[PDB]
């Protein structure tokens, strides 16, 4: 789930409740209004994120995608010092689920589940002889 | 004459005939007051051929049954008329016997009325009435403890007995019932569609024929009620007052009566899933698993797995499809793993199957015992407390 | 993800069957070893294991392995409780004896 | 018995029809031409 | 995150950071009768199965529970099942008492009438219902909803994917156009 | 080949004190109870799985499955019967396990003596030196 955000809630924990968070996420075509969940407080705490900015949600991952800052109006948004590469234009609707191709060689694969960190060895060069069995 | 007339006075419809045959009779309970100008009996309702002008005052209300004029009429009507009822004839009844079926809630005042009125009007020597749960033990032979709901055209009952007599300081009651799956079927269509005015059979009778009860939950039934849909066809009221069934895959007839096809995929499992999560229906009702559970805490704990273990089912409620595998799928859960039960409802229809176990009861000894004050130690449920 | 969610089907724990056993070195001697492995395998448990069968026939004796319920054992809850008991202390006690 | 009193006596369909064709013409058709003062006065 | 963060010496508040981004004016999270009345005149409707008796059932649920019918009407949009019992069949029935009157009634109504009526049944004192009622609907809470309440499927167009619910409203939309026009009609 | 007994939502959890020595704080016992799909059943343990299973950072209202054999529990994640708790979350909907509480299953496993003798060599652990 993408799209133009234009603050954050995050609250603090109350004798009703864990929290209260209400986000309204706004797009080219429509707008609309969202809540929290718990983990996404301190998720959207991790980092400093400045209220309205095109940021993509994963639910099944969690991750936040601040691409760029929202575009909305550029009167406003037309001295940023660079920044967010020209922001993005809002593309609308926001329920979109889209498949991710990846393209992977067996070497990394074996080499990601030899060691504990796999990744850095690959970027390092010390696999060291890896197991067959694994292979 | 020891064969009594097995008369169950019911909401919609009342049963009689004789203890002997097979096979109970119809007699649907209620005034077609039509606006056209003309007015019908309790059996010539359904050789009418206008429906869009009609209002009943049906006898039985909210509370208890209240047109005490409709209700001696229609019995003269059935038990006075031979032709219209094969087989069934009584003149006076002086010596025969009757054997009356009512809800536990009525009122000590209703009953000393009502049985008064039976005793001076039609003179029955003996007589007995108690609610529908008090049968089932009578299926020593008859029964002790068992669990009984009683899924009331007016309100929904839960009954525990023990030693085949009720158990009423754990009693639970639940409106939730007939009266109502209509209601929301024709706010949904009424919603979904134009307005339509002045009808009360159609809704009815779309849900006895056409509709069924929530697979499992909301979710199987409205994902799968686009390609489970089927398209009841609206009978227009400027030439039919009757319709029928349609589905996509099995159509009993595709000629467009008087055109207005209804597509019926949403709102086909609002009023099967009220049962559980009335939440849905924007409603505070419990739910019947709630009240079961309730009533169950309030059991005691040394009489709490004896009645899940046999569990009946009384009314017609049950008579729709898809109603014994998810209420056996429901009482699964809520009960632990410490107590078992088993699942022994009737195989739908209930209004006929506890016609014949008044029908049994009429030939064994347990009539004979508190058969004719009379509202009180016979009739009255004090002593079965 | 795609690799690590068979590991709730096809794992084997190795230490279960005490086959890291030389991480397990520097906390333990013999004369508890032997001792136990044998009194906890014969005398310690012949008092136990013996007791929890007959805790199966108390059940059998009880009602049927819970045939007669609703009929014989319909006014009795005390049994039920103990019926409860009897079966599962009984499976834990086959644990207890792997 | 039977039912001695009663045996009908007055009953009567109604409701509805004047403003239903206005609305089915003003669902399928739009409204112009409104209300001009009159032109005498004027 | 980026190192060395400025701070004003001021709000300090690490946990709260918003203004409102509300666009809903009320407190959703935070600070009912009006759910239970339109709980039961929705029921009384569910019990009716004319749509021309419609403008006739708010008087059948006043004069049946006894709460006014004009401030209920407003808000949201047995003892006379005994009396018409008596006047039904004054004719027949004949109430004669067989002392009735001192055996049986007290218990009676210790056992069946404890609770006057369904509304008295559902919220019996003897235990606890209502608090039942919160443990076993696993929907929602009461009073701090901290989850915004919403409704039900599409109501226009029928479909069933892609739910979600209007800023104002609350009324729940899916898919677009309808998703779009009970937003629009429904902007509350 | 081995058999192994596991117990598998969660009904709640309460730990039960006066340690009766020089410890600060202790819990004589800890009762929990776990839903499942055929029927729940309550289940009083030891404090240390009431450790185990509050390091493994699980909701109250939560799926779980506990090992018999020594105790390991991990979170199996938020239920299906919890769903739509908030408008948006991340957790995974994790439908409720459908068997009785506590299941038994048979495990074959083929392996080879140059995978055991490695196992024995290698140190495991976790923040062990
Ligand atoms: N086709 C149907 N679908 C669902 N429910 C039905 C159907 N037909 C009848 N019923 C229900 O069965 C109930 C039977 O109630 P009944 O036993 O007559 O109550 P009582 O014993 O108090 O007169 C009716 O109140 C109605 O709710
Ligand atoms: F009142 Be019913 F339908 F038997
Ligand atoms: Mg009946
Ligand atoms: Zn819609
Ligand atoms: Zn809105």
């Amino acid at each position: 789930i993408e799209g133009e955000v234009v603050e954050i809630q995050i609250d603090r924990s109350i004798t009703g409740g864990h929290k209260q968070g209400k986000l309204t996420i706004k797009t080219t075509d429509m707008e609309t209004i969202y809540e929290l969940g718990n983990k996404m407080i301190d998720g959207l705490t991790k980092e400093k994120v400045l209220a309205g900015d095109v940021i993509s949600i994963d639910k099944a991952s969690g991750k936040i995608t601040k691409l760029g800052r929202s575009f909305a109006r550029s009167r406003d948004y037309d001295a940023m010092g660079a920044d967010t590469r020209f922001v993005q234009c809002p593309e609308g609707e926001l329920q979109k689920r889209k498949t991710v191709v990846h393209t992977v060689s067996l070497h990394e694969i074996d080499v990601i589940n030899s060691r504990t960190q796999g990744f850095l060895a690959l970027f390092t060069g010390d696999t060291g002889e890896i197991r067959s069995e694994v292979r | 004459e020891t064969p009594p007339i097995v008369i169950d006075n019911g909401s919609y419809e009342i049963k009689f005939g004789p203890s002997t045959n097979k096979k109970p009779f119809r007699a649907l309970n209620a005034l077609a007051k039509d606006k056209f100008g003309t007015s019908y009996l309790s059996n010539h309702i359904k050789n009418i051929k206008d429906i869009s002008s009609i209002t009943f005052r049906r006898p039985h209300e909210l509370g208890q049954l209240t047109l005490w004029e409709l209700e001696s009429c229609i019995w003269d009507y059935c038990l006075f008329n031979p032709s219209e009822f094969d087989g069934f004839d009584l003149k006076e009844g002086k010596g025969h016997h009757l054997v009356a079926s009512e809800s536990c809630m009525t009122l000590p005042e209703l009953s000393k009325h009502a049985d008064q009125v039976i005793f001076e009007e039609y003179e029955f020597d003996s007589l007995f009435k108690s609610p529908v749960a008090v049968f089932v033990p009578f299926t020593s032979d008859y029964h002790d403890f068992q669990l009984v709901i009683d899924s009331g055209f007016n309100c929904t009952w839960i009954i525990p007995v023990l030693k085949g007599i009720p158990y009423y300081k754990a009693v639970k009651k639940l409106d939730i019932g007939g009266r109502f799956l209509t209601g929301l079927l024709k706010e949904t269509l009424s919603f979904r569609h134009y307005n339509m005015m002045d009808e009360t059979i159609l809704v009815n009778n779309i849900k006895e024929q056409c509709l069924f009860v929530s697979p499992v939950s909301y979710f199987d039934s409205f994902k799968t009620k686009d390609k489970h849909a089927l398209e009841y066809v609206l009978p227009d009221f400027q030439t039919s007052f009757l319709g029928y069934v349609r589905n996509p895959r099995k159509e009993n007839v595709p000629l467009p009566e008087d055109a207005q096809i209804i597509t019926l995929t949403d709102e086909l499992f609002t009023i099967p899933e009220t049962f559980f999560h009335p939440e849905i229906s924007q409603i505070t009702k419990p739910g019947i698993v709630e009240a079961i559970l309730e009533s169950l805490s309030m059991l005691p704990e040394i009489v709490r797995p004896l009645m899940v273990g046999n569990i009946v089912c009384t009314g017609g409620n049950f008579n729709l499809p898809n109603f014994a595998q998810r209420l056996a799928a429901e009482l699964q859960r809520q009960l632990p793993t410490d107590w078992t039960c088993h699942v022994s409802v009737p195989e739908g229809d209930c209004a006929l199957f506890g016609w014949e176990v008044m029908s049994q009861f009429a030939k064994t000894d347990s009539y004979r015992k508190a058969r004719v004050w009379c509202t009180k130690h016979r009739f009255g449920y004090q002593n079965w407390i | 993800k795609l690799f690590k969610k068979n590991n709730q089907v096809n794992r084997v724990d190795l230490d279960f069957l005490n086959l890291v056993f030389t991480l397990n070195d520097k906390d333990l001697t013999s004369y508890h070893a032997e001792e136990i492995s044998k009194l906890t395998c014969v005398k310690n448990f012949v008092e136990e294991v013996n007791k929890l069968r007959e805790t199966n026939k108390q059940l059998q004796e009880e009602f049927g392995e819970a045939s007669f319920l609703n009929f014989q054992d319909a006014n009795q809850y005390f049994k039920y409780s103990n019926k409860q008991k009897l079966e599962g202390t009984v499976d834990m006690l086959n644990f207890l004896k792997m | 018995r039977k039912s001695a009193p009663s045996t009908g006596g007055v009953k009567k369909p109604h409701r509805y029809k004047p403003g239903t064709v206005a609305l089915r013409e003003i669902r399928r058709f739009q409204k112009s031409t409104e209300l001009l003062i009159r032109k005498l006065p004027f | 995150k980026a190192l060395v963060e400025e701070i004003d010496k001021k709000t300090y508040n690490p946990d709260i950071y918003f203004t409102s981004l509300d666009p809903q004016a009320r407190r959703y999270t935070s600070k009912t009768q009006q759910e239970i009345l339109q709980s039961d005149r929705r029921f009384m409707e569910l019990n009716t199965e004319n749509f021309s008796d419609l403008p006739n059932v708010p008087t059948l649920l006043s004069d049946l529970t006894g709460v006014p019918r004009d401030r209920i009407e407003s808000t949201t949009k047995k003892p006379e099942t005994l009396r018409e019992i008596q006047l039904s069949y004054k004719s027949t029935k004949l109430p004669k008492p067989k002392r009735k009157n001192t055996n049986r009634i007290v218990a009676l109504k210790k056992v069946l009438s404890s609770k006057r009526n369904l509304h008295s049944f559902l919220d019996s004192a003897l235990l606890n219902l209502m608090d039942k009622n919160v443990i076993y609907h696993n929907v929602y809470n009461k009073r701090y909803f901290k989850v915004l309440p919403l409704i039900t499927t599409c109501s226009i167009c029928g479909g069933y994917d892609s739910i979600s619910s209007c800023v104002n409203c609350g009324n729940k939309i899916c898919s677009v156009s309808c998703f779009k026009l009970h937003n629009e009609t429904r902007c509350r | 080949k081995e058999t192994k007994e596991v117990y598998e939502e969660v009904t709640e959890l309460t730990p039960e004190e006066n340690p009766l020595g020089g410890y600060g704080k202790t819990i004589s016992h800890v009762i929990v109870g776990l839903k499942s799909a055929k029927g729940t059943k309550t289940l009083r343990l030891d404090p240390t799985i009431y450790e185990s299973i509050q390091r493994e950072k699980v909701s109250i209202g939560d799926v779980i499955y506990i090992e018999a054999n020594t105790g390991a529990v991990k979170r199996v994640g938020r239920s299906d019967a919890y769903a739509t708790e908030f408008d948006l979350e991340t957790e995974e909907y994790v439908p409720l396990p459908k068997g009785e509480v506590h299941k038994k299953k048979e495990i074959v496993q083929d392996v080879t003596l140059h995978d055991l003798d490695v196992a024995n060599a290698r140190p495991q652990g976790g923040q062990d030196v």
